[PDB]
């Protein structure tokens, strides 16, 4: 999918993935997007909110250990509410 | 529950795009350091799955062949 991509741009130079191991990122990848929505709804749940936000989200993926991922998604916000 | 507001499908786009590649880049860096042109397979990918503790989620997704 777009997926080939995402890989061979997260990959060095050169480097290939079987199909197996594409097919394999990309189920890994569903199953964190409903994961972090499950986790998601519980934080927005414990936080009071009745609806998930930009921030229950964001605190989920730092107390689920992708804090990495927080500053580009921010900086993405930012970009994204100004648009 | 309440409703999911586009600044979450965006939000939850974003993220899902980030971890693609933080999996496969996270296991050819497990496998081959920094070493180019090597062939990720799916035993790299069930490797860090099996390593990596914010990757436990995935054990029964990625198990090991």
């Amino acid at each position: 999918a777009v997926i080939g991509r995402l890989i061979k741009e997260a990959l060095p130079e050169s480097a290939s993935v079987s199909k197996e191991a594409r097919a394999a990122i990309a189920r890994a990848a569903s199953v964190f997007a409903i994961f972090v929505t499950s986790s998601s709804t519980a934080l927005a749940h414990k936080q009071n909110h009745k609806t998930i936000t930009a921030k229950d989200i964001l605190q989920t993926l730092t107390e689920l250990d992708f804090e990495s991922f927080v500053p580009s998604l921010t900086q993405d916000l930012e970009v994204y509410r100004k648009v | 529950t309440g409703l999911i507001t586009n600044e979450v499908l965006f939000l939850m786009t974003k993220c899902t795009e980030l971890f693609v590649r933080h999996l496969a880049g996270a296991a050819y860096t497990e496998e081959f350091g920094q070493r180019p042109g090597e062939a990720l397979k799916y035993e790299h990918l069930s490797q860090v799955v099996n390593k990596n503790k914010n990757l436990e989620f995935l054990l029964q997704i990625v198990p090991q062949k």
